[PDB]
């Protein structure tokens, strides 16, 4: 723990003081499942994301986004956002987590050919309200597919 | 260990599938060095080919078995997901077996009755409150107990049969499983005669993608092609009618003169003659017929010959060629159009790439951050993965709309920026 | 190297006439059409080879007796009874005949395989002689368009 | 050319009102509005 972060009382030696578990002159790997912490980080990342996206144009908060950039880089792949028509008759964001299993299962395997065939058949045949339920059926069958492919 | 082996064949379905193709190639390559005196084998001074054939046939049958098991493990759950999902949606939002009771046609629906009475209907659709919701929806208008009676190393000692009869009736109707069973039957009957292994080389059309696109052109207009051949048959029937009425004496396919006659004087034989050498001659029927040098039917036989040529040999061939090339061009138009429509417009909204590109790159921001196919599906999968109590007002509203199937939450003709233009809003 | 080996044999200078494709612009555009879909063209020829392999399989199993390319009767036989020789025969005069394989084979006048040999002949014609040629032509014209 | 003909008639019917010739641009500001125009108000059927 020298290259990954710098070395202070409060960066590296802080961890080595947290890592005062064993008397065998060693350290087990339970300090990492102890430290857990990133579940707070996702919600605070989403907090700052909603604060920035809904309320931009504030230098005072931009200062804090500079502080939280290192965490936002961590939570960017898992932090999804989408926009939907709301109960108050307005579009607004829905910030929400993304898993890695669904990501890796959605990206690499044969399901991309399924998405290509889906988009092709949709935009060729077309439909008025025969588009979004087709998308949701594709999504549900694909969710089942990614679940089944995770199961091996 | 059984479960690990089954997951192996499921996961390794494509690899074993690709492997059986090349075993078929190796079999059919060794098939080239056959002879007769009975269909023996004579190699180029190498007696190793027969044991390779003997073991490779066994490998072919074995790997066909493993591919079939991989298909049964992997792709069958998906189609059953679709089926039970369809059945649940029909029970909920249409009340099929309550109100409709479909006809003798729709044999799927007539077959999908014994599944209704089972416990394990919602086995894979991950929606188990189906019977309860249908009881809520038709508990008094039609009946309450009517609905309920309508609806409801120690592994190999107890299992359902009511659901499983329906399931096996499903899987015996699926096409790819039927193909793999045909593949297995040809690999088994390869033992009875090794020439049967040549049937497995036709799996290249399923295997290769580009070959499937090569085949799509002739597949695209097979019906009109078969109509062209039927019209060809009708035209040759009219031509041999005109021949049998008039032109029989010229139909002498005997040897040189003063010979027994080998003639076409009937109608069926003349029709077979016209279909067999009228069209398969490259020049028409007049080539394989005694030339009309100074006859009263000289001009009429000449008219017969040239009209047969310029219609049968020319027009129907050109129509077949136009059909295949029109399939090529039309599939090109299809892919051009899908690229056009995806580039121009949002898949979700249909704004067009005109409102956003005022800002740099904005259409791509719209498609890649906000209104994503991916992020939307991940929110779907999230709420399927989430619990209804933990939902926000947003997620509860949306999950309500999901399981009652509204799709109004989806943006259409609008967006976050269109709503919230930067104008103190 | 071709100009040097032209000293060894002056016929080697004919290789240098193929530089017209590099030289002329319009000839490069003439050549681009067939170059544009060379892969699918080669796949068409491979499919042709596979189809002729199936056809000569059906022949070697059944139709060997008609494969008599000898002189008039009472002659030594010059026949195709093997599988490799029959495959070469189909690829050499089945497709290079303008009419199919039935032209270069004894006619089936009154045989038990008369209708089956007729089916063999017309299917060989209407598939091998027609469809793959039309696909090659469609490929080059689609490259043009 | 016959393919071009049928492509063009589908194009022109989808784009535009048979009656008015507005185009499918003024109405789709509202959801589904072009189809309201063709199926409720300015109908071939209701006019006949
Ligand atoms: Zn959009
Ligand atoms: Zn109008």
């Amino acid at each position: 723990m020298e290259s990954h972060k710098h070395y202070t009382q409060s960066e590296t030696e802080f961890l080595l003081s947290c890592a005062e578990t064993d008397e065998n002159e060693t350290l087990d790997y339970e300090e990492f499942v102890k430290r857990p912490a990133k579940d707070i980080g996702f919600n605070v990342a989403v907090l700052l994301t909603n604060l920035s996206e809904h309320m931009p144009n504030d230098t005072r908060l931009q200062t804090f986004l500079e502080l939280a950039e290192s965490v936002l880089n961590y939570f960017q792949p898992f932090l999804g956002r989408i926009e939907i028509m709301g109960s108050a008759k307005r579009i607004e964001r829905v910030y929400f987590e993304i898993s890695e299993s669904s990501r890796t299962q959605w990206e690499k395997p044969q399901v991309k050919e399924s998405k290509r065939q889906f988009i092709f058949d949709v935009v060729n045949e077309g439909g008025e309200k025969e588009k979004m339920e087709l998308f949701v059926n594709f999504c549900e069958d694909t969710i089942f597919e990614m679940q089944l492919a995770a199961q091996i | 260990y059984q479960q690990k082996l089954l997951n192996y064949f499921a996961r390794n379905f494509y690899n074993m599938r690709m492997l059986a193709l090349f075993v078929a190639f190796a079999i059919n390559f060794i098939l080239l060095f056959y002879k007769v005196s009975v269909h023996y084998v004579l190699e180029e001074s190498s007696g190793y080919m027969e044991p390779t054939l003997r073991i490779l046939a066994i490998l072919h049958t074995i790997i066909s078995f493993f591919c079939i098991i991989g298909y049964y493990c992997l792709k069958v759950p998906l189609v059953i997901f679709k089926r039970e999902k369809e059945v649940a949606r029909k029970l909920e939002f249409d009340g099929l077996y309550i109100t409709e009771q479909p006809s003798e046609d729709d044999i799927k629906g007539q077959w999908d009755r014994l599944v209704i009475n089972t416990q394990s209907f919602p086995n894979n659709y991950w929606d188990k409150f189906v019977k309860r919701k249908v009881m809520d929806k038709y508990g008094e208008f039609y009946g309450r107990d009517r609905i309920s009676e309508l609806l409801g190393s120690a592994v190999l000692n107890s299992i359902d049969v009511k659901y499983q009869m329906w399931k096996l009736g499903v899987v015996f109707t699926d096409n790819s499983f039927l193909y793999l069973a045909w593949y297995m039957t040809m690999s088994v009957l390869g033992h009875y005669n090794n020439f049967f292994f040549a049937a497995h080389l036709l799996d290249i059309a399923m295997g290769f993608k580009t070959l499937r696109t090569i085949l799509s052109s002739v597949t695209h207009n097979g019906k009109q092609l078969v109509l062209t051949v039927g019209l060809l048959a009708v035209v040759v029937y009219l031509y041999t009618v005109v021949a049998f009425n008039f032109f029989r004496k010229f139909y002498n396919k005997s040897e040189d003169g003063d010979t027994p006659d080998m003639k076409c004087d009937d109608m069926l034989t003349c029709y077979m003659f016209h279909m067999y050498v009228g069209v398969r001659a490259g020049g028409g029927i007049g080539d394989e017929i005694e030339d009309p040098a100074g006859d009263e039917y000289e001009i009429y036989r000449i008219i017969f010959d040239i009209t047969f040529f310029f219609f049968v040999i020319v027009i129907l061939l050109a129509i077949i060629q136009g059909l295949i090339i029109d399939a090529f061009g039309e599939l090109r138009d299809q892919q051009e159009q899908v690229k056009e429509d995806m580039e121009t417009k949002c898949f979700i909204c249909g704004i067009g790439n005109d409102y956003f590109d005022t800002v740099p790159h904005g259409f791509e921001t719209h498609t890649l951050q906000e209104h994503n196919l991916a992020n939307y599906l991940f929110f779907l999968m999230y709420l399927i993965n989430k619990d209804e109590t933990e939902h926000t007002g947003q997620e509860s509203y949306v999950w309500k709309m999901y399981q009652e199937r509204c799709w109004e939450f989806f943006p259409a003709g609008d967006c976050f920026r269109k709503q919230y233009e930067d104008q103190l809003n």
